[PDB]
RNA sequence: GCUUGAGUCUCGUAGAGGGGGGUAGAAUUCCAGGUGUAGCGGUGAAAUGCGUAGAGAUCUGGAGGAAUACCGGUGGCGAAGGCGGCCCCCUGGACGAAGACUGACGCUCAGGUGCGAAAGCGUGGGGAGCAAACAGGAUUAGAUACCCUGGUAGUCCACGCCGUAAACGAUGUCGACUUGGAGGUUGUGCCCUUGAGGCGUGGCUUCCGGAGCUAACGCGUUAAGUCGACCGCCUGGGGAGUACGGCCGCAAGGUUAAAACUCAAAUGAAUUGACGGGGGCCCGCACAAGCGGUGGAGCAUGUGGUUUAAUUCGAUGCAACGCGA
RNA sequence: AAGGAGGUAUUCAUGUU
């Protein structure tokens, strides 16, 4: 309700999943969607497509706070990673800043096993 | 990789430039190879082939590069 | 290749001098790979004990995502 | 073909009306090779459909030809080791064999008595847009769209 | 007696060599709070699991443990095992230059002594992440597994014990001699450094290759070449690195180490095929794009089966079944 | 993921960006 024009999008895109997060700028969240929200399952929902339907959805639900303004900071090694990107252009936001934000440990906690199939 | 959109830049042209950041960076390599823990054994005996692999056909080429194809 | 350092005949790489350490590091903050800058194995090692002062001593960062 | 690239046999125009598409479409429609037949089929047809719809035959028959293209269909690539179904754009020879064929076939449906007059009336109905050709069109695009988001593979 | 082997001194060089103590940032986890809402998580596909007591996500603060991205390199150091953020303290070895010095003080080594990855054991701490055992969900004919969600010892620290690895260059240590080339790394001398250069002279190190050697594969001045000194080990395959005895160990076990019996082979390298849920290339109505069919109906015809006194005999994956006929 | 070029890979004024 507090219109503010300009927001901060959140891009979590896991291997399996993207969750998308419209921010203030300080770090309260506005709204967010995903793709198990967007009703794709599996095999579907790990896929760019879904990311972008999820980004556009996100956007439609953040409609009611008039932002104009949007820096986008992806995270994560997600199959889409861009199709957000261009879903929120389409959408109508201007793009301010692209920053990546993964988080990459300096030789940190162990990672689990290899997987054997 | 932080990429500001440049005055009078097109939204493809800044799209393109971030991708290109990203692997000028190398993000996607990195996490992919810290997906899983690979032994010390297995990353020494990944090293050491690559590296034969890679010099053993630099003296191929460099020797085959003196023959009659035809 | 023209390793830079040889060229004036230096003999330490004396973090203090920040513009040349940016030189050598990337945007991201990460020291380029000697393969690319074309330096002497030797003033190689010397600039990276150099960079890694510089970044505890908080004259160069240690990443892009830090402050 | 593994190693072939001839391309197509050349075909010779419609007696009646010097054209090489009313000739393909008359091939389409022929059968057991009694083209006699299917020529008096289409002749006929054309004529009924030229008076009810507009002007001339040919007019009327590329408006309904048009009506009918296909813009984009979809093909089974296998890449990942299951098939994924993939939207292709078709080229525009394709375009026009597909709409003609499109057009016999739901003629050849309807439950009207005479075969004339069951392409005149599916003619009539394409050129409209409510015929089960252009039905067929929308079907095909639409799926086409739905399984849109694997155009790059 | 001598100075060539060996060693000492003078000046420097490079190194993740070792021990101790601090410190830095990223990241994971947890805790507290704000924003915010119905999914998150996971797989080939799912479920177990987590979330309306508000998860996941996002921001702020805090606690804690472990490990040091980039640099990073068939790069370096160490007798081997092995060693990787930065700083300080203690400390070992190697190499180069010029000389000076001692004057064979050397090499090897059974017993002996010490060091010796990982797992394991004892005592006491610590415990983020990972993870034998275990629990649950899947997969499967079965699945005491591979896959998924959790998860204890352990992984970490201190002090002891253990003493084994494909502890491998599957190549004992020392020394001498024998054609070359391309590199890397670290010294150092000279030539106008004609500016990143040119010519030497050492140490260590990777690849290719000549003679020579080898069963061949290959090794090849870092030898598996030609020789000299000392030590360790083998005597067909299984039984068996097992039994007994001894020694060591808290234990697990380690070390030393047979016999009966049994077979006529077991093995190494390489050669020609075939095969591979290896790789590359190519072709064929092989697929794809199309048209028309068969499989449903009736009938014709052949075969199987059953029946019969006989239902004559043969062909019976493709390549028998409107076949001999 | 697919195709083209260069090399064993860079020197290729900084500036600009
Ligand atoms: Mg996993
Ligand atoms: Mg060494
Ligand atoms: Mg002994
Ligand atoms: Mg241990
Ligand atoms: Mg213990
Ligand atoms: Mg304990
Ligand atoms: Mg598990
Ligand atoms: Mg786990
Ligand atoms: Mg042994
Ligand atoms: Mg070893
Ligand atoms: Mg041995
Ligand atoms: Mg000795
Ligand atoms: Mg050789
Ligand atoms: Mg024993
Ligand atoms: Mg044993
Ligand atoms: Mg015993
Ligand atoms: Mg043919
Ligand atoms: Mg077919
Ligand atoms: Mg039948
Ligand atoms: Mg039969
Ligand atoms: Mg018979
Ligand atoms: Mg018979
Ligand atoms: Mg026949």
């Amino acid at each position: 309700r507090k219109q503010v024009s300009d927001g901060v999008a959140h891009i979590h895109a896991s291997f399996n999943n993207t969750i998308v997060t419209i921010t203030d700028r300080q770090g309260n969240a506005l709204g967010w969607a995903t793709a198990g929200g967007s009703g794709f399952r599996g095999s579907r929902k790990s896929t760019p497509f879904a990311a972008q339907v999820a980004a556009e959805r996100c956007a439609d639900a953040v409609k009611e706070y008039g932002i104009k303004n949007l820096e986008v900071m992806v995270k994560g090694p997600g199959p889409g990673r861009e199709s957000t990107i261009r879903a929120l252009n389409a959408a109508g936001f201007r793009i301010t800043n692209i920053t990546d934000v993964t988080p990459i440990p300096h030789n940190g906690c162990r990672p689990p096993k290899k997987r054997r199939v | 990789p932080v990429i500001k959109v440049r005055e009078n830049e097109p939204f493809d042209v800044a799209l393109r430039r971030f991708k290109r950041s990203c692997e000028k960076a190398g993000v996607l390599a990195e996490v992919r190879r810290r997906e899983f823990y690979e032994k010390p054994t297995t990353e020494r005996k990944r090293a050491k082939a690559s590296a034969v692999k890679r010099h053993a056909k630099k003296l191929a080429r460099e020797n085959a590069r003196r023959t009659r194809l035809y | 290749k023209f390793c830079r350092f040889t060229a004036e005949g230096v003999q330490e790489i004396d973090y203090k001098d920040i513009a040349t350490l940016k030189n050598y590091i990337t945007e991201s903050g990460k020291i380029v790979p000697s393969r690319i800058t074309g330096t002497r194995a030797k003033y190689q090692r010397q600039l990276a004990r150099a960079i890694k002062r510089a970044r505890y001593l908080s004259l160069l960062p240690y990443t892009d995502r830090h402050q | 073909p593994r190693r072939r690239v001839i391309g197509q046999r050349k075909i010779l125009p419609d007696p009646k009306f010097g054209s090489e598409l009313l000739a393909k479409f008359v091939n389409i429609l022929m059968v057991d090779g009694k083209k006699s037949t299917a020529e008096s089929i289409v002749y006929s047809a054309l004529e009924t459909l030229a008076q009810r719809s507009g002007k001339s035959e040919l007019e009327a028959f590329e408006v309904a030809l048009e009506n009918v293209r296909p813009t984009v269909e979809v093909k089974s690539r296998r890449v990942g080791g299951s098939t994924y179904q993939v939207p292709v754009e078709v080229r525009p020879v394709r375009r026009n064999a597909l709409a003609m064929r499109w057009i016999v076939e739901a003629a050849r449906k309807r439950g009207d008595k005479s075969m004339a007059l069951r392409l005149a009336n599916e003619l009539s109905d394409a050129a409209e847009n409510k015929g089960t050709a252009v039905k067929k069109r929308e079907d095909v695009h639409r799926m086409a769209e739905a399984n849109k988001a694997f155009a790059h593979y």
